[PDB]
């Protein structure tokens, strides 16, 4: 007939030995037809092994019904223990305070865990709730390998998707706290990201570690703001300052209720499952508790106390779960570090809405804004290096400075032309050096070389030069329109397969072109014959190329046509001209890298052909790219 | 002085755990005594979950463990029994290396982050079929997986290695454990074209796979079945249908080569570890310490990086997942009802056993795998020729050049003969039938062929408002889907591009200009560029090369000089300047090359320009043009083609005339 359930609570922690004992448990609400009978004990610090002996211990022939965890610690681990243990003994437990009210792994079905924090979901929604206030549109997200990761972006996409406005999501990183690390892997990307707003997801632990890379890396200054789940303010009561000010994230309030409020609210929970399945089939849900044995039989049948347990409600306050065990719409709190170590409060948030306190300001050209490091190579007539006047110290005239890593170089000619001249029109000042590893953009197997490497790294914003254009080259950066007509070409003294094959003709036949070259990568892509008979006949520099053509031991030399052509016009003695009416195949011209769809772009475009529409082009091709051969015209 | 670094374990029986002390004893031996030496810990599998836990935190570290090896129990109870070890390991992050545990869930770095193994999961198993996909070149197949992270991981996996290539996802198919019905799923996949088949489940599951299977005659011939370790064994074995293709992986069931092997990785891994400082004991016995162990990460870091690749169990490296690479495992047959190595696979490349191949039902060899195909053309010279069926007969035993009779085909198409235009049935032979034929005979399709009405291939026309209507021609029926597929002799552009697939170019050539020879220097004559009334300059409307002179900005002031004295047809194109009617003309070679061999009275004149490729029209959306270009890069290498232009065109009497 009288119908007394069997529960336990155990508190870990609260800064006491003698911590307060039974404080709770005083009937309340005696009607509900289940009268409670509880067993408290406490332990000091957590432990895989304590904890576990304990609660089996508690176990024993006692038969509890349900459990509830709760500490002062601000450890991440300890919920999913108390959870696996619930996995074996099928018996319900649910935490109301620090790591176990901290997330955890998506939880077993059939197993019985439950959480006073909020969920991962929610978390997020009430951090794009709190990005939407400030009118924060653009943001990144740095996660660790965590459990909940993917959940997390999962659920921010969703969040994100509907929404009208144009908010951008720059970036999000995924990093292993395990092989930690001597790279400072974490460091080396997270240097890369330049959004405003970062969204940060980690254990207690982690956030340590990644916010000291962030003071290395500078990202915790300034203009940038950082925004925080639950996991890393934890309990809120200790708080290493490696964590920068200005740190904002979301918990659950210690002031609204107190822990045994938080403990009363899980028993009526226990206790209102228990008379509603009770309502329901008129059963005692008390069971054997012993671990070491076989789960107690019709213990197996408990499946549909979780189904009635998931939503309880008592004092006109919804307990409601969700899916994964985390209460549906717990109270929360946004929280922000104040200065110094004082975590103070900022909003409250309940339910669908949130309220916020602060109004404003919460914690240069002005057409345009940044600067541009510009990265090039040496090449005749187009870019010119020259070793500057030691006695001036510096460079003279139309030469710009452009330092090479090994030594100031002093570069001029055409690229330095035409650049000034955009330079002017365009109005923004630049940084010019020059390239280091393998001049014009090289493939070795899947990594791209040269200039276009400091263009992928963002070493450099725009790459000039004699740099032709190619397919995948306009496919990873946009490209300048043509300024010059040029293209592959034959220069020699005086389609047919001749070239197709040197085996044809007798006499063995030679003609090579420079390697790493975008015309050697077009050769092999289509023509391998040529490319697999060509490398023996391939070169060190275009002045040494001219010296296998000029001097003998070479036939034919092959190379950028406006190259070919100047050369053509320039020549020692006019023993050197272009093939047929120099009519190149593979019709090009010199381009200029930019970064992607996102660059000054059009501007650029515009500013080249000014510089035609005024007719200057023609005056400096008169002076830096006419010849003095090509005489008898 | 010495220093005792203990390492622990669980494994199945006492004698095991004699053979780990001895391994580690081997360790000792024969690595340096002098600066550290090894000790070994070990213990039974418990009967729950709890007290092997318990073991753990009390009979393991409490012996300073600086890793833990464990190893499936004698009985499985339900599965992943080795579950525990790597959560509470974990906490400490203590190093954890399974022997035995194949499970994929284990895989994810997230739930278990200390969990590394000297097997490879389920889901790797997927390595080995998609090299065998990659031999037998069935790019089409369908999955079947049980529906847990194990399935689900294993679809991931493939369809990840499927990434690199066009992702296919011919089909996929998702069923839930414990489920002894699944026919109304299979029924699903007859529909499905694809006839290769692939499957991961457990043995119960697989029981009720192969017997709901073969309820639907699935198991026949002209399917395959490709399967998982487990799907082979137990009592899935005796259900298991003829000629299924099977894996087992190599040392699987030992857990004593695996112990010599992991033993001594550590061991490496140790003596690699304490060439480093700020080194750390990990935390001496459960009770106390709430704390990580720093060093347990970088543990990890050397062990996954600690190559040794000199094994008992074979090459050693780790993956990202801490899961085991370049494993080895044996394919399985099931010849006369029983299990046999066709061949062995090892390392990233299979090997074929001396052994005959099996597949379902009789085959002596039978790799065989993947209704309609609406096909259109337009009446061009060259690569296409129209003839009307005799009465009710159809087609003519005509021969070629080379003694073969000449292949033909019926197609409906327009008539100009009658005065009212009627589609009308008629007999079509070319080198794209051949061609096509060709296909058919290599693609599991059957092909029914109709000439497009409007005798243009196709141009983008007619109304204002929106975009309204669509190019005429062809193009235009293969968008609306009057042919699935396009077969003549097409240019391919980029204009039209956007809108469909194209197939890789069966040939290569570009525009031209036919002139009389019996008495136009280039692609730029200044003939043309000095048009003149007199001299007539002629082309179709609508032809391709007139979207190249609108569409083109830099000759677009020459295109109108063009337009003017326009021709209908390639055939009163070709007559003008045989009738002397107009001085020149302009197409693209591979429809004039062939008519310059044709007369001789006629010739062409410059260097191809416009250099393009003809090829067959698809929708973007249909899959077969994945194949088609796959066939026809097929048909380039042997000299297929070479010799089909070489039939058709025909070279006899002509040459360059000067």
């Amino acid at each position: 007939k009288h119908p007394n359930m069997d529960i336990a609570v155990i508190l870990v922690g609260t800064t006491e030995e003698v911590a307060i004992k039974d404080v709770h448990e005083k009937d309340d609400f005696h009607h509900l037809p289940v009268t409670p009978r509880v067993e408290l004990v406490t332990m000091q610090e957590s432990d895989p092994k304590s904890i576990i002996t304990r609660i089996c211990d508690l176990m024993s022939d006692k038969k509890v019904q349900g459990v509830v965890f709760g500490d002062d610690t601000d450890q991440e681990a300890i919920a999913q223990i108390l959870d696996f243990i619930s996995v074996q003994t099928l018996t319900p437990i649910l935490g109301i305070h620090g790591g176990s009210s901290m997330i955890m792994a998506d939880k077993e079905e059939a197993s019985m865990f439950f959480q006073f924090g909020p969920s991962i979901e929610q978390q997020a929604s009430v951090m794009l709730n709190i990005m939407e206030e400030y009118d924060w549109y653009i943001f990144s997200i740095v996660t660790t390998y965590f459990p909940g990761y993917q959940d997390f972006e999962n659920k921010v996409r969703s969040t994100i998707e509907n929404s009208f406005v144009g908010w951008e999501l720059e970036e999000v990183i995924h990093l292993d706290m395990s092989l930690d690390d001597i790279d400072s892997k974490i460091q080396n990307q997270l240097k890369k990201l330049q959004s405003p707003v970062i969204l940060l997801y980690c254990t207690k632990e982690e956030a340590t570690y990644i916010f000291e890379v962030a003071h290395s890396v500078g990202l915790t200054g300034y203009g940038f703001t950082w925004i925080v789940p639950s996991l890393v303010a934890g309990d809120t009561d200790t708080v290493p300052d490696e964590f920068p000010t200005g740190l904002i994230s979301v918990s659950y309030d210690e002031w609204d209720y107190d822990l045994p409020a938080r403990v009363r609210d899980g028993i009526a929970i226990i206790t209102t499952a228990a008379s509603t399945m009770l309502s329901e089939h008129n059963s005692i849900p008390q069971s054997k508790s012993s671990c070491n044995n076989i789960q107690e039989s019709r213990v197996y049948e408990a499946h549909m106390l979780k189904r009635y347990l998931i939503n309880v409600t008592f004092e006109g306050r919804d307990l409601s779960f969700s899916e994964d065990g985390y209460q549906m719409h717990p109270k929360l709190v946004i929280i922000l570090l104040n200065q110094e170590r004082k975590w103070e409060r900022v909003g409250k948030y309940k339910d669908r809405s949130l309220k916020m306190w602060p109004v404003f300001d919460l914690y240069s050209e002005e057409h345009k804004d940044e600067h541009l490091s510009i990265v090039t190579l040496e090449e005749a007539p187009f870019v010119i290096v020259e070793d500057v006047d030691p006695l001036s110290g510096t460079c003279m005239r139309n030469t710009v400075p452009c330092r090479k890593q090994i030594i100031k170089r002093c570069c001029k000619g055409f690229c330095i032309d035409i650049l000034k001249k955009i330079a002017k029109t365009v109005k923004f000042t630049y940084d010019l050096y020059l390239v280091t590893n393998g001049k014009h953009g090289k493939k070795i197997n899947g990594v791209w070389n040269g200039m276009i490497g400091e263009v992928v790294t963002k070493r450099a914003y725009m790459a000039v030069g004699s740099l032709t254009i190619n397919e995948e080259r306009s496919e990873v950066v946009d490209f300048s329109v043509p300024f010059i007509e040029t293209g592959i070409s034959v220069m020699v003294s005086r389609s047919d397969k001749k070239f197709q094959r040197p085996n044809d003709f007798s006499p063995a036949f030679r003609f090579g072109t420079v390697p790493n070259g975008s015309t050697e990568r077009n050769i092999r892509n289509n023509y391998l014959e040529m490319h697999s008979y060509m490398v023996k006949f391939n070169q060190r520099s275009v002045q040494d190329a001219l010296l296998s053509l000029k001097s003998g031991k070479l036939d034919a030399f092959i190379y950028d046509a406006a190259v070919l052509n100047y050369m053509a016009g320039r020549d020692e003695g006019c023993k050197l001209v272009t093939i047929g009416s120099g009519k190149v195949f593979a019709t090009t011209g010199y381009g200029i890298a930019i970064q992607k769809d996102s660059g000054w772009k059009r501007q650029v475009d515009l500013a080249i052909l000014q510089l035609f529409g005024d007719g200057e082009m023609e005056e400096l091709e008169a002076l830096w790219l006419t010849g003095i051969c090509h005489n008898e015209k | 002085d010495p220093k005792i670094v203990n390492i622990g374990a669980v494994l199945s029986t006492k004698k095991h755990e004699q053979i780990f002390r001895e391994a580690v004893n081997q360790a000792n031996f024969f690595h340096f005594t002098r600066k550290i030496q090894l000790n070994a810990t070990s213990v039974t599998h418990r009967p729950n979950a709890i007290q092997m836990a318990l073991s753990v935190c009390e009979d393991l570290i409490s012996s300073q463990v600086y890793a833990i090896l464990v190893s499936h129990p004698p009985a499985p109870t339900d599965h992943l029994t080795p579950t525990p070890i790597s959560y509470t390991a974990g906490f400490y992050r203590i190093p954890v290396i399974g022997l035995t545990t194949r499970m994929s869930i284990y895989s994810d770095k997230s739930i278990h982050l200390s969990f590394l193994r000297t097997v490879p999961p389920y889901s790797h198993q997927a390595l080995v079929w998609f090299e065998m996909m990659r031999l037998f070149n069935w790019n089409h197949v369908i999955l079947i997986v049980s529906d847990d992270h194990e399935g689900r991981a294993a679809q991931k996996k493939l369809e990840t290695l499927l990434e690199e290539k066009e992702s296919k996802a011919d089909k996929v198919l998702q069923f839930e454990p414990g489920t002894k019905n699944l026919t109304a799923l299979l029924l699903e996949a007859k529909e499905l074209e694809a006839r290769v088949i692939i499957l991961s489940a457990s043995e119960d599951d697989a029981t009720a796979v192969y017997k709901s299977a073969a309820m639907l005659d699935m198991t026949g011939a002209g399917y395959v079945w490709l399967v998982g370790e487990r799907e082979i064994s137990g009592s899935a074995l005796r259900y298991a249908p003829d000629g299924i293709i099977g894996l087992q992986l190599i040392n699987g069931k030992n857990e004593s080569a695996h112990i010599s092997d992991a033993v001594a990785v550590v061991a490496q891994a140790i003596h690699e570890l304490f060439e480093m400082e700020q080194i750390t004991d990990p935390p001496r016995g459960c009770v106390g310490n709430t704390n990580i162990w720093k060093t347990g990460p970088l543990f990890k870091r050397v062990l996954m990086s600690s190559k040794y690749p000199d094994g008992v169990t074979g090459r050693i490296e780790f993956n990202e997942d801490g899961d085991r690479k370049f494993a080895q495992y044996s394919i399985m047959n099931l010849q006369n009802r029983k299990l046999v190595q066709v061949g062995i696979f090892d390392g990233s490349y299979i090997i074929q056993n001396d052994r005959k191949i099996i597949w379902p039902g009789g085959e002596t060899e039978r790799p065989q795998g993947y209704t309609r195909l609406k096909i259109v053309t337009i009446h061009q010279e060259p690569f296409v020729y129209v003839r009307p069926t005799t009465s009710d007969g159809t087609c003519r035993e005509e021969y070629t050049i080379n003694g073969d009779p000449i292949k033909k085909v019926i197609c409906n198409g327009p008539d100009e003969t009658i005065p009212g235009r009627p589609t009308v049935p008629q007999c079509c032979y070319g080198f794209c039938v051949d061609l096509l034929i060709k296909l058919a005979r290599e693609m599991d399709f059957t092909y029914e062929v109709h000439l497009v009405a409007d005798g243009k291939f196709g141009t983008q026309e007619r109304v204002n408002n929106s975009n309204a209507a669509a190019w005429n021609g062809m193009m235009g029926e293969l968008l609306s889907g009057q042919a699935d597929m396009i077969v003549a002799p097409l240019t391919i552009n980029n204009e039209r591009a956007q809108y469909i697939e194209f197939s890789k170019p069966f040939k290569y050539q570009g525009l031209t200009i036919l002139v009389k020879k019996e008495i136009i220097t280039g692609i730029n004559d200044p003939r043309l560029r000095n048009p003149s009334d007199k001299f007539i300059y002629a082309t179709v409307k609508q032809s391709s090369v007139d979207i190249y002179f609108r569409r083109q900005v830099e000759l677009s002031t020459m295109y109108r000089h063009m337009e003017k004295h326009n021709y209908e047809s390639a055939a009163e194109a070709i007559q003008a300047v045989r009738d002397n009617k107009l001085h020149a003309f302009i197409w693209d070679s591979a429809v004039l090359e062939f008519e310059a061999s044709q007369k001789c009275d006629l010739v062409t004149t410059g260097e191809l320009f416009f250099r393009s490729g003809f090829g067959i029209g698809m929708r973007k959306d249909s899959p077969w043009k994945q194949e088609v270009s796959l066939n026809i890069l097929k048909s380039h290498e042997n000299g297929f083609m070479e010799e089909l232009d070489k039939t058709w065109v025909r070279y006899q009497e002509c040459d360059s005339r000067s």
